[PDB]
């Protein structure tokens, strides 16, 4: 019966330990993904898949950590490294039992992150697969 | 309270002050929004033909966190913010590479003047593009010896 | 209710401003996707779930840019760089929401494409979630 | 419905051909998968959409020597010795139809598995989408 | 007058045991260096400052193939490859004391040798001291 | 006649696109070195030799470069990275010709240098060696 | 007219908190260095340039301190490191200004310097340039 | 205008927050300096027997580029700045491992109070330092159960 | 017409020119796939016995994108066609690797030759196979001085 | 009083305890010097023929500071000396990795043989690989020994 669907590309460059903020939102059925926050409160407990793939800021930072945090708990991570200096993707795909309530969202563990204003490059997408 | 001019999604580009700020408005800042910060780079020539500094001045800048709204904030912090009042030859060819260009000008609180901008594949530029990478290069190289190379493009020209 | 899924892995080498066309299609249901025209045409309006990997040729070249896109409009895109020519994926993972008669393909943006014979190192993978 | 999903991660660092074990499991809601054996097992025939990412860890060798010598007899020389872990993703995500009793699993044709003990950096998750 | 002092970078790559041939000098006074010989002789007996500079380049690619199988046919396939260009210069400087039509010249015993066009990552600088 | 000899080590430190301005300055025979100015006024025309070490700041950065450069013109580099964030020093030794008004200096392009106290870590140190 | 110039390569392992003792005295000219003592023993006052590079022992220890001291005081230093315990210098080069009767020596703070034979790979050389 | 004191080149050191600075002054600050930013790290421990919030309020922050001519700046940028009276026990441990460190006694605008800072080497502690490092280790240990991790060094004593 | 064998899962193999294509067809080309054009290499190998080239051509080019049905369209194009025909020496190697290998032996319009191929794992090279490639290594060498590098293999052998 | 040799320059040396040094010296030591301890590693062999432990005892130790003149605090120290007489074998190897190798004969003959091999940790030469190949083959033909001895990346038929 719940039907949740979400998909936002990121706008704007973050730096530092942050909670990335994807602001280009192209698709939010159910309307669970506050680009303020870039959270994901989940309402609907279930099963969720979650994939993001975050680039590299070019020509600065060397190697780059991202992880996907539900609560405070660190679920998956990636890193994304080149000595030369150019792009390559962090990417992960992950399954999870969200519970009542929860949040998940990207953090980037230092490096810099690089995002293409419509070139939506960096993505974070997720749905609903079953419902609890 | 300042004016803004937002053009993007072109090749070439050739301006002059006058068209884009008259003289009525005291601050305004014309933006540039490079297509794709990884495909594309910026080339920039100007000419001021006695460009009038009294009046007015112009500086130029990169930005990339939608930052042109606290313009004057920058100007504290000094975000490669650069003048071209006292540079000595017309003929200078900045080249950026930043998700966007910022140009204020700023009365002290004109067709003369030319700008002109390129954007360059960094892999496989195009033949109109790479070309008048030459005829101005040329144009730096005629005038002295200036540093008219400034990281030569793959572009391959007489 | 409705079924459809796709998945093809690309089979011949395609360099330039070309849309890929994966012809290995290994699961098909429905038969929407036409490996032939390298492209998705939604027929059953809802939101789809398309993923995409495609390997940048060795030896040759050294940047690649794949670009996911839903009829004339780019909706992705993925970079792979390798100074010393090596091979780097350039993947991305997009959920649309696709009406009815719109067309998805990989669009090639410059670079060259690897060859893979049944390998199946670049692939394409689709299927829908909810029907509107 | 089937009820069928799960998603791990890797621990321990794995080598030569055998096949990758993913034991530490976030979810297996249907216990279908054995986190020890690191393999899935389809006991509801039907589409899975099945993906895995990967984290090389590079072998440390590298090195270099400098000479200076008169005429040919050494008076300095000199070692440069730097070795550093080189890291990548290798990625992929299919759509298999998965009869009774099939076997899906992942098998290394050579390299090395960085393997996180608790960081979760090698992923392999999988979800039916249609019950035949 | 004793008048003998040059400076010289590395533009082309050396391998295996081949003298360094610095070809971007920089200042060749005293023409006791030629760049075409690759070592410097000596015309002026004396004592002499010598230092040299390189650059070490790693040649360690190292790859990664992973398969995704079922029931051992392969379904999906990853590569990864990637060399981080361990970076360390090599270098040292000596005193010593050389008499008419001695010679002397940089050797590497092994390894690759990094070569800047234009940017002199690695550098070879001599200079007199006393005249015998 | 002329007795122009400098070497001063940095006190406080600098990152990011910026000149070096070594302050703790030991010997500045001559007077032509300003601390502040991290700047060499040549006013005695000739040959020079200057070497410089700068230590990475450890614990922030993986990889950072290091320019002299005479006038506009860069005339030396050197490149110091290692993947533990550990220190490493970015060094070189130059030798040139300088003219009468020319100013030389270190100019940090990208990195994060050190900020040594009295522990004078990161030296610049330069002398001339003939007289025009 | 004064001619003091010397090099001396390491011969013996050193470690711990003690003075190294260079003992291959390849060139002394004026017989200032005692090679026993492993100090140099100014008697002509004047500045004097003295580099040194010293080898960290691979295998054994984490962090090579390499200190330049005048008489008590520290006037140079230098921190080798590497995580795996590879071959790193830790070099440095100091202009100082010695009055009559002063004594220089490299002081090793903590860890374990490498022992090559003839290889100097450690060195130590200094020589004056002007005559106070 | 502040006062200042530089306490430099003492290994292991106690004080008091009024033996600092007294009530005369109405904001200062206590400065230390790392002998060796590489080799030497800072390990602090205070003790609040009832202290006087209300009075005044006690602040950290580390700093490097002999920036403490600016400090209200720094507090406007909040650059890594933690306060002494939020804080639950009295024996509340801190790991700052930087150059600068700096301790502000500020008035809103004394025997009981107890400070203690020692240098400690990341590779070679001496036994005295670890002697003393298992000292508060121990008091945090026996505190609760207090995270009296603090980087576990290799200093290991029964 | 022409007939074309479609050869895969063996590492060694040594064949004749008159078992692959008798005199009866015309034109015909037989064809080897690399079962990985990353994790693998090839090398070819003919001997020549008097090899007759007055009666029929035999040239050797590699495509990629099936186009081993328009050859004569190959023809036009000349991708990397050699000829074992004009080959010197009877024993002539050529480093070939890239993704299919096709032999076209053609009539203008015998078990004396004799032609095999090896696979290697460019990373791991197996003992049997790094040790045939040894077992000829030297037979180019024992010839004349003959160029049998091929970029000597990395194969550990004597 | 103590006789003493000092070999180096060679890549490869079969010797026999005989022509080392004669019965008529109470205690003596014989020394290796690696000429690089970076580039090259050392690999001894030897082969006890019915070695008489009764007469004499052989013992190997590595030293690293011109202390061959005062041994014995060094074996008061113990570092890290290895006996041959209890081995099982005649053929035990041992992989020395020092700058300077050290064998004690002492007082408490063909027929005891010894080697020692240098090789180049990346870039071994042909001979040296294929020598590395023939102990390796006689170590297993000896049960299964654990010849791998840091299994070298050289591969040989
Ligand atoms: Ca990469
Ligand atoms: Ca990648
Ligand atoms: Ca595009
Ligand atoms: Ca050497
Ligand atoms: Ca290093
Ligand atoms: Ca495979
Ligand atoms: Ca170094
Ligand atoms: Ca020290």
């Amino acid at each position: 019966v719940p039907r949740v669907a979400f998909y936002a590309g990121l706008k704007n460059p973050h730096e530092g330990y942050e909670v990335l903020k994807f602001d280009d939102v192209v698709t939010n059925l159910g309307n669970n993904y506050d680009a303020a926050s870039g959270k994901f409160t989940c309402n609907i407990p279930g099963t969720y898949f979650f994939t993001y793939h975050v680039l590299m800021r070019g020509g600065d930072g060397t190697s780059m950590w991202a992880d996907l945090c539900k609560n405070g708990q660190v679920r998956a991570s990636a890193i994304a490294q080149d000595a030369d200096q150019n792009y390559d993707y962090a990417s992960n795909s992950v399954i999870l039992h969200l519970d009542a309530g929860d949040e998940v969202f990207i953090k980037l563990d230092g490096g810099k992150a690089h995002g293409g204003n419509s070139n939506k490059y960096s993505t974070f997408s997720g749905f609903i697969i079953y419902s609890d | 309270f300042w004016c803004s001019t937002l053009v993007k999604g072109v090749i070439y580009g050739s301006y002059s002050v006058s068209e884009m700020f008259p003289k009525n408005f005291t601050n305004c800042t014309w933006t540039l929004e490079n297509p794709d910060p990884t495909k594309y780079s910026i080339y920039l020539k100007f000419s001021k033909k006695d460009l009038s500094c009294s009046n007015f001045s112009l500086l130029a800048y990169q930005f990339d966190h939608f930052s042109h709204e606290k313009i004057k904030d920058l100007l504290r912090k000094n975000h490669s913010i650069m003048q071209l009042c006292n540079s000595k030859n017309a003929f200078v060819f900045l080249q950026y590479d930043k998700n966007f260009i910022q140009i204020r000008r700023v009365f002290p609180t004109d067709q003369k003047s030319f700008f002109e901008f390129l954007v360059l594949n960094k892999v496989s530029p195009s033949q109109f593009g790479c070309h008048v990478l030459c005829t101005w290069l040329e144009s730096c190289l005629k005038s002295r010896t200036e540093s008219c190379g400034i990281m030569y493009t793959k572009c391959t020209c007489p």
